[PDB]
């Protein structure tokens, strides 16, 4: 990677000199197996520039890695496929900053390939969005419109059915129309057909939805008018009560309704990914109800998948993010329920670990997500405050569903600023205007460009507001945490008083679920692993410290406890 | 059907697997050319397949990291992976520009591997008895040229590379590397014409910028290949016109001896004799003391290059420029004196112009007289400093006058002022000197140190008369006694005044100071003196033998000429440095010297001789040696075992003799004078064997309290039971002894006072010989460990070895553990020796791999011998060297904080050998610990009560 990156350079300060010897660089390629899917992505992307640019031998290597695709345009190796199908895609990628023979020599290449085989149609899709959802900037309209013309076919010719059933009625179930538009009798036929679609392979369908907002989003400027009614389908599928027909384990039928169900989930997801973002009338409700069926639709998901021993679907509950249709970070922007909002922080809480310390997790800056989150955090931090003073207020359901939701989105906070970027100077500027929303959100007004540790105060008025209604010690401790990823690395004596209370009290607190069964386990004990760490390191006098705990701490809990805990420290347990 | 079979592999390896296909084509070839080998047709079709896997290695540079197969290989049992073909396959792909470093550094850790694997072996025959299975890759690295002549282009671009890479790696392992280097670079050079220019120019480009290292090893080769080759420099176009600026970087040698090595071409070539002496023209007259060296060096050469004793403004223009340089400072007078015979020896009237210099140079200190004050015109070589060498003019004088008498107005004038001076000194006693004060030198002064330069100065002089008296007179008594004369103003002067006052303040290790004499007339002078009776003698020897301080003058100076040649590589006087010369003269001079010794200090003197001409015979004339050994009156062993017999007589008369008459310096020079002579006995004759058990008779039988005598007969002992068997077997013994000899470790029960030595007495047990026996089994240790090295169908063979000789080597160290050891550095030997022998760890970690009932019984014999005792040693030194502290100036934190170090390192290798025994005998399925015990630790109480 690192002489990928110098050739970049290499071929961005002057691409001449690299043509003396691309021919053969050109020949290593030709001759080695040992590609990468990110190194074709960068190695194609830059190897195509210089023919239509620069008159060396461009025309030779241009020719040649064409004929090189298309004499492996279906490799005896089955994965040189899909490298040649990104490769082609980064050669239009790079096009489409002429190309129109070459182009129709490769598009025709292509579509010989992807003749009926679903796989490699899927990836073909699926890297085209990615092609356009990289370079939104500027993209060739009409040559694009000349390529992708196959929206106005692909989707609005093969999956669209009248609303009333009139297709298919003797057939694995009945088709029943679910989640309805909320404006009803507005289109003549608005209906997605998966159902039927038992194989057009369904697998193809998630990533042309992609394709179609980043086509009318090339199209106009806004995404209305072509897709704008099209969003509020009622979507094709079996009966809704059919969970309870799980019980037969049909396996021929229930089989196949797995991957009809995931597909369709799949499928809102997008559909919330999609205009989520795009701010108009009469649409934002119809974002949140969206929203509440995808909830829905997970948990109905969650029985019958854990029905099935074992199951497979393309990437085209918890730890399923890979088999998943991704979600991007614009769904977080229109933040303006308790179980909706713990699937959006649970789906951010690891963007936010990758980010701040196939794989589409990996393609933004952490610059760029830092200005992306200080850019919309206002409605983030309404919502904290609303659901905080629910907590201070104080059935199972939605105190634990809040709970979580506070535990994930008080992780937020700290991989926001525990993240180790925080270290040099040039990103503290960023870092200080949202020290100044989080300050003039606390304290309105008369708090512009005040000094550092004054703003290290203020965050500790503001963030410790919550201090008080803490339902799981997890909240506690990532809370501590957030603290000590914002108190300054030299640490100063009033946060050492102040950090050394606030833990003595959180390992004083007693923890315990709403169901009983004190908050034990394995995280647990490594989340009190690091909030001890931290206490006994701002606390003042450790030594007097460490001999309160192994004076008076221990030993009730090794006479008393059992199960219980020790009556000084409740966090302190025969398992702890 | 071969070509094809490989064409179809690298068209299968282009794009397919790549993994065994060069496994299964380097076994084929191997047994291929291990075929061949007991002609054309494959040198050829062998090319051709190089040529084909050279280009896939290019095109498809992914087969060739796939080196690890072969460092798997050498990994799994070292030395079977150097194949012929595989290295011949690496080092046409060592000159790819990429992966070399790591096939390079692979290569170099093989050979130097290889090259200390055969040094252990010619070490250690009990290891070539147990491992015959060698793998001296020197040979066929040096084959691959061999088969090299068959227009191979990229196999010598490797080869070239690989020996330019062995000179830069150099810097005894690393002399042999040097060795190997010179002998690819020289078989390539040799044989492959068109690379022999790049050969040339890459070590010309090697030379350079090198004289840290030791850097002979260039003008050798340079020197051999020129020899064989000349016409490359030409071929080259003179590339050596260059390197006439290292006349300031190091010309002490490196000088004479590339001169040497492009004589003939500055001969053939015009051009470069004239850069030459253009070269050395401008360098004379630099007022550098180092740049005049350099050109009094070529100099010497120079004029020995033109031949025409057997043009001639040649000769004659070159005679003024030594002149000339005359007058220069002492220290650049000194070499022409020496090198004035060398050029002498090849001229018939350019001898003449020369004596007439140097007889105009000596009238500047004659002060003609006739035969009054002695012509001491010392003053002028003063300028505390010193201006002119006196002695070594007259020393050259009087054997240029030599040499031109034995050849066939001035001539007649040269002999008679010699002669005036020799009647000149006899008549010139210590009254008319200056320097009749018996302290008037001083170090540190300016007076003192001008009187010192001037007593040595004197000593020279006498010395050279000494040679022109006895060369001059044929058995003439009235020469006789002037030598005795000159000698008694010789003694008389050097005996007292110097080493009184000048310097004896320490110990004189050397004798009578630097002489003047020649190697031919000393070597003459003991002839005719010693093992010479005739009616020739004119009685004069009578008197002259009535002198003995002349006799251990006369062979002193003898001794200082052959240390000469055995610290350095030539000597004084004339022929220095022609190598049948004085070989003919070591082989006249040792017969005399040893018909002195055997005549019956004086014998001292010859005797600690002969243990020097053995020493430089075997150190320098190796190749020489059947004739010098059957000079003394073909199979070596015979004649030398006759030698040693005549040694043995001397040692078994002179050991059995009283206490009062031992000596002991004729001792130790006897002692190690056997151990230089037995090192040359052949392996495969029965001498070796009675001479053996004849040195263990007499180590069983006599009882020396002699300290350095005990210590340089068992090294004899050891330096030859360890090329024939087992020496654990002798050191068991020894340990044996000790432990009956010393107490014991807990003073509770009493050894069974046996003598298996009796050497060993009360006080020999000292570190006088545990230090020894410590030092074998130091060394057993380390070979062990190249043997568990190599243990990580032969395999078998390997482990019955190593489990017997650490079962033999548990019982030495268990027996010596036991000894109740004195203070000092011999308690300190052990406990790091017993660190070592633990780290039995490495045997039980290779294992791990697997059990066998055979190493279950060492752990056995581990537990139950060592491990329980080792502890009752520590609780035993913690009390001596609470003894040994109270004598602290009757800080000391040194002597608290280095005896006790050793301890807590002990304990971590028990515990690491224990630790190692867990994971075994889990992983093992056998409990293997109820052999051995708890571990043991030790804690303290300070005792306030005795505080103060």
């Amino acid at each position: 990677d690192i002489s990928l990156d110098v050739l970049t350079d290499l071929v961005i300060l002057h691409p001449s000199l690299l043509l003396r010897y691309a021919t053969f660089v050109k020949t290593i390629l030709d001759s080695m197996q040992k590609l990468n899917p990110c190194q074709i992505r960068k190695l194609f992307y830059i190897l195509s520039t210089l023919a239509f640019s620069q008159r060396q031998e461009g025309s030779y290597i241009q020719d040649d890695m064409h004929m090189v695709i298309r004499k492996w345009l279906s490799s005896s190796v089955p994965n040189h496929k899909q490298m040649g199908i990104i490769g082609a895609v980064t050669m239009m990628g790079s096009v489409a900053l002429e190309c129109d023979g070459q182009l129709s020599t490769l598009l025709d290449l292509v579509g010989f390939c992807c003749e009926q085989t679903p796989e490699v149609l899927a990836l073909y899709y699926d890297e085209l969005a990615n092609l356009i959802e990289k370079q939104k900037g500027n993209l060739d309209l009409q040559l694009l419109d000349k390529f992708g013309k196959s929206l106005v076919e692909d989707f609005p010719n093969d999956f669209v059915v009248d609303l009333s059933p009139t297709v298919d009625g003797s057939f694995l179930f009945p088709v029943k129309s679910l989640y309805n538009l909320d404006e009803d009798e507005t289109q003549g036929a608005i209906a997605i057909n998966l159902l039927p679609l038992v194989s057009v392979s369904p697998i193809c369908l998630s990533p042309c939805f992609r394709l179609l907002r980043l086509y009318t989003g090339e199209q106009n400027n806004g995404s209305l008018e072509e897709i704008d009614a099209l969003l509020g389908c009622p979507l094709y599928l079996t009966d809704l009560e059919v969970e309870g027909k799980l019980d037969s384990l049909s396996k021929q039928e229930r089989e196949f309704l797995c991957s009809l169900l995931f597909y369709a989930l799949n499928w809102f997801r997008e559909v919330v990914n999609a205009f989520c973002q795009q701010q108009d009338a009469e649409m934002k409700g119809k974002v949140l109800t969206r929203l509440q069926n995808i909830t829905e639709l997970q948990n109905v998901l969650g029985k019958c998948l854990a029905a099935t021993p074992g199951y497979v679907p393309p990437p085209a509950l918890q730890s399923y993010r890979p088999y998943f249709r991704e979600l991007d970070l614009e769904v977080f922007s229109v933040l303006h329920g308790p179980a909706e909002l713990c699937f959006l922080l649970d789906d951010m809480c690891w963007k936010l670990e990758h980010v701040l310390t196939f794989s589409h997790l990996c393609q933004r800056s952490p610059k760029e997500v830092a200005v992306c989150v200080v850019k919309l955090l206002k409605p983030l931090c309404n919502h904290m405050e609303n659901m905080h003073n629910y907590f201070q207020t104080v059935n199972i359901q939605e105190y634990q569903l809040m709970s979580s939701c506070y535990h994930q989105l008080l992780l937020a906070f700290r991989l926001l600023f525990a993240w180790s970027g925080f270290s040099q100077h040039e990103n503290s500027n960023l870092l200080r205007s949202a020290l100044q929303v989080l300050a003039d959100r606390l304290k309105p007004g008369e708090t512009e460009f005040l000094p550092l540790e004054e703003l290290i105060s203020e965050s500790f008025q503001y963030l410790l507001n919550f201090q008080a209604s803490i339902p799981s010690f997890q909240c506690a401790f990532i809370l501590t945490q957030v603290l000590m990823a914002i108190s300054e690395k030299p640490m100063t004596g009033w946060k050492r008083e102040k950090m050394a209370s606030l833990a003595k009290q959180f390992l004083c607190q007693s923890w315990m679920k709403p169901g009983g069964d004190r908050e034990k386990g394995s995280h647990f004990n490594s989340a009190l692993h690091t909030l001890l760490c931290v206490y006994l390191e701002h606390t003042d006098n450790i030594l007097k410290a460490i001999e309160e705990i192994s004076s008076v701490g221990v030993p009730e809990l090794i006479n008393s406890a059992k199960d219980g805990c020790s009556s000084t420290y409740p966090t302190l347990s025969r398992q702890t | 059907e071969i070509p094809p079979l490989v064409y179809q592999l690298l068209l299968l390896s282009a794009k397919g697997s790549k993994k065994t296909v060069l496994e299964g084509i380097i076994s084929f070839f191997n047994q291929l050319d291990k075929r061949q080998k007991e002609l054309d047709q494959l040198r050829h079709v062998e090319g051709t397949v190089i040529l084909h896997i050279v280009s896939a290695i290019n095109l498809d540079q992914d087969i060739g990291e796939e080196i690890k197969h072969l460092k798997t290989e050498q990994q799994k049992d070292p030395g079977k992976a150097l194949c012929p073909f595989s290295v011949s396959l690496l080092l046409s792909t060592a000159v790819k520009h990429r992966l070399q470093e790591q096939i390079f550094d692979f290569l170099k850790t093989s050979i130097t591997r290889s090259c200390k694997d055969l040094q252990i072996l010619q070490a250690s025959k009990f290891l070539q008895d147990l491992c015959p299975q060698q793998y001296d890759v020197t040979a066929v690295i040096l084959e691959v040229v061999k088969n090299s002549a068959f227009g191979w282009d990229h196999v010598t671009q490797g080869l070239v590379d690989l020996g330019f890479s062995l000179m830069e790696s150099y810097e005894m392992p690393a002399q042999q590397a040097c060795k190997l280097g010179a002998s690819i670079l020289l078989e390539t050079f040799k044989v492959h014409e068109p690379i022999r220019s790049d050969i040339l120019e890459q070590v010309l480009n090697r030379v350079l910028t090198k004289a840290a290292s030791p850097v002979s090893h260039f003008i050798d080769l340079l020197s051999n290949i020129v020899v064989s080759a000349p016409l490359v420099l030409q071929n080259s176009s003179s590339r050596v016109t260059e390197t006439f600026d290292n006349l300031s970087f190091l010309p002490i040698d490196t000088v004479q001896g590339l001169l040497r090595a492009v004589q003939p071409l500055l001969k053939v070539s015009m051009s470069v004799r004239d850069s030459l002496i253009l070269v050395l023209q401008k360098a004379i007259f630099s007022r550098q003391l180092d740049a005049r060296k350099a050109a009094v060096a070529g100099f010497l050469l120079l004029l020995r290059n033109f031949k025409i004793l057997g043009n001639e403004a040649f000769c004659l223009e070159i005679l003024g420029s030594l002149r000339r340089c005359l007058s220069q400072q002492a220290d650049v007078r000194l070499m022409l004196y020496e090198g004035f015979y060398d050029v002498l020896r090849r001229n018939s009237q350019l001898a003449s112009s020369i004596m007439e210099t140097l007889l105009s140079q000596i009238k500047q200190y004659y002060l003609p007289q006739q035969d009054l004050l002695p012509p001491l015109k010392l003053e002028g070589c003063i300028m505390i400093f010193l201006q002119e060498p006196l002695a070594h003019l007259l020393c050259c004088i009087q054997h240029c006058l030599a040499w031109y008498k034995s050849t066939v107005g001035f001539e007649q004038n040269f002999e008679e002022m010699l002669e005036s001076v020799t009647r000149r000194m006899i008549k010139s006693e210590l009254e008319d000197f200056e320097l009749d004060k018996s302290a008037d030198f001083s170090p540190s002064s300016g007076v003192g140190v001008k009187n010192n330069i001037y007593a040595i100065q004197v000593m020279g002089i006498c010395e050279v008369l000494i040679e022109y008296n006895f060369k001059i007179g044929n058995f003439s008594k009235n020469k006789f006694e002037d030598v005795l004369g000159l000698f008694t103003c010789y003694n008389k002067l050097s005996e007292i005044l110097k080493e009184k006052a000048g310097k004896n303040k320490s110990t004189l290790g050397n004798r009578i100071a630097r002489s003047f004499l020649s190697m031919g007339f000393v070597s003459t002078l003991l002839t005719a003196l010693f093992r010479d009776n005739a009616q020739s003698h004119e009685e004069s020897l009578a008197v002259l033998r009535s002198s003995t301080e002349f006799m251990r003058y006369a062979v002193s100076v003898a001794l200082q000429k052959v240390q000469q040649l055995e610290e350095m590589g030539q000597t004084d006087g004339p022929d220095g440095q022609n190598p049948e010369k004085m070989f003919q003269n070591l082989c006249k001079i040792t017969r005399v010297l040893l018909w002195r010794y055997t005549s019956i200090s004086i014998s001292l003197l010859c005797l600690e001789g002969l243990l020097r001409i053995f020493n430089t015979m075997q150190q320098l004339y190796a190749a020489r040696i059947p004739q010098f050994l059957q000079a003394l009156d073909i199979n070596v062993t015979e004649k030398a075992a006759f030698q040693i017999r005549q040694f043995q007589r001397s040692l078994v008369n002179q050991l059995s003799s009283a206490e009062d008459d031992f000596n002991s310096k004729e001792t130790q020079l006897l002692i190690t004078i056997l151990s230089t002579l037995s090192k040359l006995l052949d392996p495969g004759s029965q001498q070796f064997l009675q001479f053996l058990t004849w040195t263990v008779k007499i180590c069983k039988e006599n009882a020396l309290e002699d300290l350095s005598c005990c210590k340089g007969l068992l090294t004899l002992l050891f330096s030859l039971h360890v090329l024939y068997k087992s020496p654990v077997s002798l050191l068991r013994e020894l340990a044996q002894d000790i432990h009956a000899c010393l107490g014991d470790i807990d003073q509770d029960v009493e050894i069974e006072s046996r003598s298996h030595f009796a050497i060993v007495n009360v006080k020999t047990a000292a570190p006088t010989v545990c230090l020894l026996v410590l030092g074998q089994a130091d060394k057993v240790l380390e070979e062990v460990d190249w043997l568990i090295k190599r243990l990580t169908n032969q395999t078998q063979a390997l482990e019955k070895g190593v489990i017997l000789q650490l079962g033999t080597l548990l019982t030495v160290f268990h027996e010596l553990v036991q000894t109740a050891l004195p203070a000092g550095s011999c308690v300190d030997s052990l406990l790091r020796s017993l660190s070592k022998t633990y780290a039995l760890t490495s045997l039980i970690k290779h294992y791990i791999q697997a059990v066998p009932g055979r190493l279950e019984k060492l752990v056995k014999l581990s537990g139950s011998h060592l491990t329980p005792q080792c502890y009752s040693f520590i609780t035993y030194v913690q009390n001596i060297h609470s003894e040994s502290l109270s004598f602290a100036e009757e800080t000391v934190m040194a002597k608290v904080l280095r005896d006790t170090k050793p301890i807590p390192n002990l304990i971590f290798a028990i515990e690491q050998y224990e630790k190692f025994l867990i994971h075994l005998s889990k992983k093992s399925k056998v409990n293997l610990m109820q052999y051995m015990k708890l571990s043991t630790s030790r804690d303290f109480r300070i005792n306030a009560s005795m505080l103060d």
